[PDB]
């Protein structure tokens, strides 16, 4: 779900554009902080860059 | 839809004298029972004038040259009878239905259609001027946007079946203001390669 | 509830499954689509339970 959500729109935003899905917007991570949502948003913005 | 480029294609082929003696001969076989089963009869006359010089011709009722290099061109008498009466028999089927159409009211998308075959077959056979009259009536009822692009794009391609290459333009020029109407990124497509075709046919 | 203090009352059902085509019809000129896709087809294939 979070390559959908942020990884998608930096590469290029048209693809959504283009079929006519309208994007989705902002990310909310819930959950005990203890279960790496933290660590997920670090693991994908390392990767992105 | 079909045979009204791929019996242009092998015939263009057949023309020339500047292509394989193998290449001219099996294009030749293509054309020729396209000719007959499909009514291609008033282009056919036609195509006898595109030689002339180049050879291969060997029509009965139009001219030939000295040089036959190809046999599978003839012009039978057949042919001729068989326009004659295919013409009338579909102008009158499809006539009826429109009155029909004219007397309870289903006029704007059924009208329209029967229109639409009207031009595919003189389009089939070969008429540019009359496809595109046909053609004409279909947007004056009030029908999808999608259905109007369709339409804009087969009038274009009686422009390729002659090969002039401004008539084609002119047509493609309207299609630019329809396509964003639609918005369709289907017909969008259709209109990069009808354009891209277009492109390749100039310069 | 008491009386006279509400005179009208809208029960609102799930939806038919002639109304969730509908819905999803709307959806479809958002997207581009290929032709020959029935969304009458689709509306069978969910059943939902709500809009
Ligand atoms: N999937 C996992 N693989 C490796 N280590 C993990 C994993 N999940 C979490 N950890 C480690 O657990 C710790 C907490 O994760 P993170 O840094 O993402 O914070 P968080 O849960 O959002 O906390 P808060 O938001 O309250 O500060 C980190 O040191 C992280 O590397
Ligand atoms: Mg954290």
């Amino acid at each position: 779900e979070i390559r959908e959500a942020v990884e998608l729109p930096l590469v290029q935003a048209d693809l959504y554009e283009q079929i006519g899905i309208d994007p989705p917007r902002g990310v909310l991570l819930y959950g005990p902080p203890g279960t790496g949502k933290t660590m997920l948003v670090k693991a994908v913005a390392n990767s992105t860059k | 839809r079909v045979p009204n480029y791929e019996v242009s294609e092998k015939a263009f082929l057949l023309t020339q004298s500047k292509v394989s003696i193998e290449q001219r001969k099996e294009a030749a076989e293509f054309v020729l029972a396209k000719i007959k089963e499909e009514e291609m009869a008033p282009y056919y006359k036609y195509l006898c004038e595109e030689y002339l010089v180049n050879n291969g011709q060997s029509d009965l009722e139009h001219d030939e040259k000295s040089d036959s290099l190809n046999e599978w061109i003839k012009f039978d008498q057949e042919l001729y009878n068989e326009l004659c009466k295919k013409n009338e028999s579909k102008i009158k089927e499809l006539n009826e239905k429109i009155q029909k159409l004219e007397e309870d009211d289903e006029g704007e998308l059924e009208q329209a259609q029967a229109w639409i075959n009207l031009g595919e077959y003189y389009a089939q056979i070969g008429d540019k001027d009359n496809a595109e009259k046909t053609l004409g009536k279909s947007l004056s009822k009030a029908i999808s946007t999608g259905a109007k692009i369709d339409v804009m794009l087969t009038i274009a391609r009686l422009g390729f079946f002659y090969n002039d290459q401004l008539y084609v333009k002119e047509k493609l020029e309207a299609v630019n203001s329809m396509i964003e109407k639609g918005g369709d990124w289907e017909r969008r497509n259709r209109y990069k390669t009808y354009y891209g075709i277009h492109c390749l046919a100039v310069r | 509830l008491r009386p006279g203090r509400i005179d009208r009352k809208i029960e609102f059902p799930p939806p038919s499954v002639a109304a969730r085509a509908e819905i999803l019809r709307i959806h479809s000129r958002k997207m581009n689509l290929t032709r020959g896709i029935n969304l009458r087809k689709v509306a069978e294939k969910m059943n939902g339970c709500s809009g």
